[PDB]
């Protein structure tokens, strides 16, 4: 049909100025390539942790709390005072 | 696939598989462990002779 032909093609050559071809849009002043395509690229990480989310921190795993390998003086003291404890029972 | 230009599922999955070890595992009780085993053993048996002891006596 020429109302379907004819709004195809101008709803194509002019899709392929927007899109299909890199000539942006002469009706429209700023070009998204040059709004979209790397600045709001960032956008997806303005969202996400900016060169943080892409990056995943290095955050190695540390190790759990200990005695510091103490039996000469924690051992002496827990014993009394485990016998303490036992005065109680 | 599902990302089709985003240009850091590379990235990300090689961060991913660079960071299977992000740390390793904490088993530095090596001498604590035989020093409270020790401690414990020492006195249990004690406990349990004196126990037998009183039992018999």
């Amino acid at each position: 049909q020429d109302l379907y032909l004819r709004e195809l093609k101008d709803t194509k050559l002019a899709p392929s100025t927007l899109q299909d071809a890199e000539g942006n849009v002469k009706p429209w002043n700023p070009p998204q390539k040059p709004n979209l395509p790397e600045l709001e690229l960032q956008g997806p990480e303005a969202l996400k942790a900016y060169t943080e989310q892409n990056v995943e921190t290095a955050h190695v795993a540390k190790e759990s709390e200990e005695g510091e390998s103490e039996p000469i003086e924690e051992d002496w003291l827990v014993l009394d005072d485990a016998e303490e404890t036992k005065e109680s029972h | 696939s599902v990302l089709k230009n985003t240009s850091v599922i590379d990235k990300i999955e090689s961060y991913v598989k660079q960071y299977k070890p992000v740390k390793i595992d904490a088993s530095k009780q090596l001498q604590v462990i035989e020093s409270f085993e020790k401690h414990a053993m020492t006195n249990a048996k004690e406990t349990e002779s004196l126990v037998s002891k009183e039992l018999k006596d």
